[PDB]
């Protein structure tokens, strides 16, 4: 079967094969898409004999479908290769199972399985995994990431905002870990920017297997009776998607329509959500995404416990329709991940093309290795910044309907290195006229007008006219008048004063 | 001295025990080059004192002849220096078969043998969380004391923790009965910027919405500037009187020094517990202009024989006759001067009736007979958790009752702080034990007329009036009396509209005449 494979030196790979023994849950398109690109890029590294001359890469992978079950795989790698695992005070010595783990991809279970291999400092990349906290190197010294943190995701948006002058946004968070620490990100860069968040909302956890409760379904109705009412029509989302074919479901009831939908890097790709016909009357769905790399000969490639699936190709075989439409975002972190150790591992040999001379590589060596490459794959340059991360192009898409084409459009590309979003394209808007949304908390004032704050919120203000006898120096201030000199009077709403007796 | 050679007692039963005997160098905390363990030297009274008050448990159970009859309960005690790279090793330790050095990987371990029955948790949530999660798939029983985090009650992810402290969603829900039965609405929450204070800003913005308070700011202070300074100034912009501080000591205590430093206004504050005890926030000699204190604290027994007992046995471990009689330097030159200071600290009871339930478990197990038990097979963790989830016991007299979430049933003081000139001191005021109990009329507050303060806003207006909706869940809303002279417009509009050059309206008019 395709979940072992023997070598000289072996990779450890955690991937969730199954959402939340894992088989009882629901298979994920994405995460079996991942599983196989891993085996397409130790193939790879095995064909090469510059890369990596007389040696075998091996790897063994185990499903971690959710928090479940992360302790059993962990202790299942780093045995003494005869299920044995000494208790040391120093494990310089130690020769595990592996040499590095290809971690898991949703933040709790990164967490977990770190703060594990933390003791033996076997060195873990993680893809795909998002929480700003992973950069913490003193918490977890044996953490890399091959993909930009929350913090360049919140960014983008945020530049996205600005570009198109949106000072007025609701934001709805899932009832868990994903939706409350981004929301509290965003929050933080949100206010500094002079943007405004008209109010937050917690969305009820739902699953479309499961039927909706009287409470759930009111608690619902209030939300979109608030985003009803409400002049903010920008929508950011942050949650898993499960949550959301209820959600919307409910929004389509309710006949609202006419708002940009934000979708964060958890549900901006999603074949299923992205198959529901009726999401197009309610308006343009923008998403943030790792930019599309094609990695070459892939695609014709993909055509003792918890190391199997039964389900995974009999549910891939139709959504491969929109995967081989689709950009393949996510396989490029494996694929770099990868590469990397192998690399690393290369020059911890110090190996010639010819040959190699073999040592025992005990993990903490490969892990100081790990943090010095520098290369190109698919010519991009990747290497870690000092806290583990590297610098992939975040993408800002659209969602388009018009079957057989490319399901997500590209609109703009930020590059996190610049911390900026640049080329961007044209948006096909859902206005009467294809004019760009509008969504302010009040109208830019007339001139000579004052403005006078109507809360907390910066953004919100009412416009009021200077009196004669007063005129309004805008460069200035703007929230006051200023008086006429001892001989002047103003014609009420004018930017200067005049000559009178 | 010779103490830590006691810290080790063998038995036909023995409990794992975490206990942060030493203190990280805060100065140094050095980062890892190569995978050795980490070594800490600074010692810490609390934590030992909680070791000797375990200890005292222990030798309470070996002495009575009730429980666990005829067998020796033993223990072997750890120090978790606080970080989760100290605390895993014997986490592992306690796993490893009885002699060896080794723990051998199992698909399935219901068939596996660990060296002890059970595992005195670790003090702090992070600590608890990380060794939980390991614990919980060999199904070692795990009770905690100190650990407060509710997330730690959710049985699908922590099927083998319990606690001999309530979650903070009890404490939480007192604050939240306090702020309704009290008649205000109009609220800010404040939580430090650790885990502790975000989860309880999480629980206290799901819990307030079901009964109609609406937080008009959810902010995070941070640890250790202009960070405070922008919240408090939109605590202040906002019109609240009313504060929640669900905060660590630091932060707490950097908040009001800024406050303090500010002029900041008066104003009622809800305490978490971990600030409620303020002898280091409570000496800042501005405090008494901040506005009363309110908190809700946890009622329960002291130990009261325990500083005798700890007085006798730092004698005796002095003795060197008592030396005929290993895993922490300093621990062995420590004497009184350095320990007598926390002897009456609550926790110890927490630390002493957490063994007693692992022993009242094993009790249950066994089916002892009160002359003596029966003869059995070796009991199994596995075996004592089935037990243990329902269970009922006696500690100091106090009965006490593990329900399936894991938690403790116990209640809360209503704690006011009273000013004896600059001598602050607290002094009770109500009960809660799933209904609030208070006082009212022997509350002094700060005002000068000593009147209850007003914070709480109109949650429907009248007569059409102009329409505002605030609140950080938009549930507020601030009412608008338009004035003659202009009129309603839609009667959901933001704002009214001018009438004409000869026309005119009366005040709330939704209409416009001549
Ligand atoms: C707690 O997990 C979350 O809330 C969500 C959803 C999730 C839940 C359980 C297992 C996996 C994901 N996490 C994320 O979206 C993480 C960020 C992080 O979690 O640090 N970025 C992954 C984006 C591409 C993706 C690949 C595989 C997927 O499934 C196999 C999947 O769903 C999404």
């Amino acid at each position: 079967s395709d979940f072992y494979l023997p070598g000289d030196y072996l990779l450890g790979g955690l991937f969730s094969l199954h959402a939340n023994m894992c088989k009882e849950y629901e298979v994920k398109v994405i995460g079996y898409n991942l599983m196989q690109a891993m085996r397409f890029a130790v193939e790879e590294i095995n064909n090469d004999s510059s890369l990596l001359p007389g040696v075998l890469l091996g790897y063994e992978i185990v499903d971690v479908c959710y928090i479940s079950n992360n302790v059993q795989p962990v202790l299942y790698f780093l045995a003494h290769e005869d299920n044995l695992l000494p208790i040391q005070e120093d494990y310089s010595n130690y020769s595990s199972r592996v040499v590095a783990v290809i971690g898991p991809d949703n933040s709790e279970s990164v967490m977990t399985v770190a703060n594990f291999l933390s003791l033996f400092l076997l060195p873990q990349i993680t893809y795909s995994a998002i929480s700003d906290e992973l950069r913490d190197k003193v918490r977890f010294p044996a953490l890399l990431r091959t993909t930009p943190s929350a913090d360049h995701h919140i960014e983008a948006m945020v530049q996205l905002m600005l570009h198109f002058r949106w000072n007025w946004i609701i934001v709805l968070v899932s009832n868990d870990t994903y939706g409350r620490d981004n929301g509290q990100l965003l929050g933080e860069r949100v206010a500094r920017r002079g943007i405004c968040i008209a109010f937050q909302e917690t969305l009820p956890t739902l699953q479309p297997n499961q039927n909706m409760t009287s409470e759930e379904r009111q608690r619902l109705v209030t939300i979109v009776d608030k985003l009803q009412q409400s002049t903010a029509r920008v929508v950011v989302v942050f949650s898993p998607d499960l949550t959301l074919y209820h959600f919307f479901n409910e929004v389509l009831r309710q006949n609202f329509t006419g708002a940009v939908w934000i979708a964060s890097e958890s549900w901006a790709i999603d074949p299923v959500l992205h198959n529901l016909t009726e999401l197009r009357h309610l308006g343009t769905f923008l998403g943030i995404t790792i930019q599309s790399v094609p990695i070459p000969g892939f695609s014709e490639f993909r055509e003792t416990c918890n190391q199997e699936c039964d389900n995974c190709l009999n549910a891939t075989l139709s959504f491969n329709t929109i995967l081989r439409l689709s950009g393949e975002r996510v396989v490029y972190s494996v694929y770099s991940a990868v590469y990397a150790v192998a690399h690393a591992l290369h020059s911890l040999l110090g190996c010639d093309k010819s040959t190699c001379t073999k040592r025992v590589v005990y993990p903490w060596q490969l892990l100081e290795e790990i943090w010095k490459v520098n290369f190109t794959l698919l010519d991009h340059q990747i290497f870690f910044d000092p806290q583990g991360d590297v610098a992939l192009h975040l993408e800002i898409v659209q969602w388009q309907w018009d079957r057989s084409q490319n399901p997500f459009q590209s609109v703009a590309s930020y590059y996190p290195l610049q911390r900026q979003l640049k080329n961007i394209q044209d948006i096909s808007w859902h206005t009467i006229n294809n004019t760009i949304p509008m969504s302010m908390c009040s109208k830019r004032c007339q001139s000579g007008q004052k403005k006078k704050p109507v809360g907390i919120h910066v953004c919100c203000f009412e416009c009021i006219d200077c009196l004669p006898g007063t005129f309004l120096n805008h460069t200035e201030d703007e929230y006051e008048c200023q008086a006429c000199p001892n001989n002047e009077w103003s014609y009420q709403s004018e930017t200067s004063c005049f000559k009178r007796q | 001295l010779c103490l830590s050679q006691q810290l080790r007692m063998k038995g036909d039963y023995v409990l794992g025990g975490l206990f942060p005997l030493g203190e990280a160098e805060e100065a140094g905390l050095r980062s890892r080059t190569r995978p050795s363990s980490p070594v800490c030297t600074r010692f810490s009274s609390n934590g030992l004192l909680w070791a000797l008050a375990m200890k005292m448990a222990v030798e309470e159970i070996n002495n009575k002849s009730d429980l666990l009859p005829g067998l020796r309960l033993g223990y072997d005690l750890f120090d978790t220096c606080s970080e989760p790279v100290v605390a895993m090793k014997p986490s592992l330790m306690f796993l490893a078969k009885a002699g060896s050095r080794d723990i051998a990987a199992y698909c399935n371990y219901t068939q596996y043998q660990p060296r002890v029955l059970a595992v005195i948790g670790p003090h702090s949530s992070e600590l608890a969380m990380v060794t939980g999660k390991f614990f919980s798939f060999f199904l070692m029983p795990q009770v905690s004391y100190g650990a407060s985090m509710e997330l730690l009650s959710a049985r699908e992810t922590f099927p083998s923790f319990f606690r001999t402290v309530p979650s903070d969603r009890v404490q939480l829900t007192a604050a939240a009965e306090l702020l309704q039965e009290f008649g205000w609405n109009w609220v800010a929450a404040l939580g430090s910027d650790d885990e502790y204070g975000r989860q309880g800003l999480s629980i206290f913005s799901a819990l307030a919405a079901a009964r109609g308070i609406c937080i008009a700011h959810e902010g995070l202070v941070p640890l250790p500037l202009g960070k405070v300074q922008d919240v408090l100034h939109q605590v202040n912009q906002s019109s609240v009187q009313v504060v929640l501080l669900f905060a660590s000591v630091h932060a707490a205590h950097a908040l009001f020094n800024y406050s303090i430093s500010s002029r900041l206004s008066p104003k009622v504050w809800v305490a978490s517990e971990a600030w409620l005890t303020s002898d280091l926030v409570m000496g800042l000699p501005g405090m008494a202009q901040m506005g009363t204190v309110l908190g809700f604290l946890q009622r329960g027994a002291q130990l009261h024989e325990f500083p005798q007992y700890v007085k006798t046995h730092l004698a005796l471990a002095t003795d060197p006759a008592f030396c005929s009689a290993q895993r922490c330097p300093q621990c062995d030159c420590i004497t009184l001067q350095n320990v007598s200071a926390g002897l009456n600290h609550h926790q110890t009871f927490s630390v002493y009736a957490a063994v007693y339930s692992v022993a009242q478990a094993l009790h249950n197990t066994l089916q002892c007979n009160a002359s003596g038990c029966p003869a059995q097979d070796p009991v199994k963790p596995w075996q004592l958790l089935e037990n243990m989830y329902n269970l009922t016991f006696h500690v100091g007299g106090l009965p006490l009752r593990f329900d399936s979430s894991g938690n403790v049933d116990m209640e809360y003081d209503l704690k006011l702080w009273v000013w004896q000139g600059s001598v602050p001191r607290l002094h009770d005021v109500g009960r809660f034990n799933g209904s609030l109990r208070t006082e009212r009329l022997k509350i002094r507050w700060h005002t000068s007329d000593n009147q209850k303060p007003v914070s709480r806003c109109s949650r429907q207006c009248q007569e059409g009036q102009v329409r505002r909706v605030k609140g950080f869940h938009s549930c507020c809303y601030d009412c608008v009396d338009c004035e003659a002279g202009s009129y309603r417009q839609n009667p959901d509009d933001i704002a009214c509209t001018f009438c004409g050059q000869d026309e005119w309206s009366p005040e709330r008019s939704t209409r416009c005449f001549r």
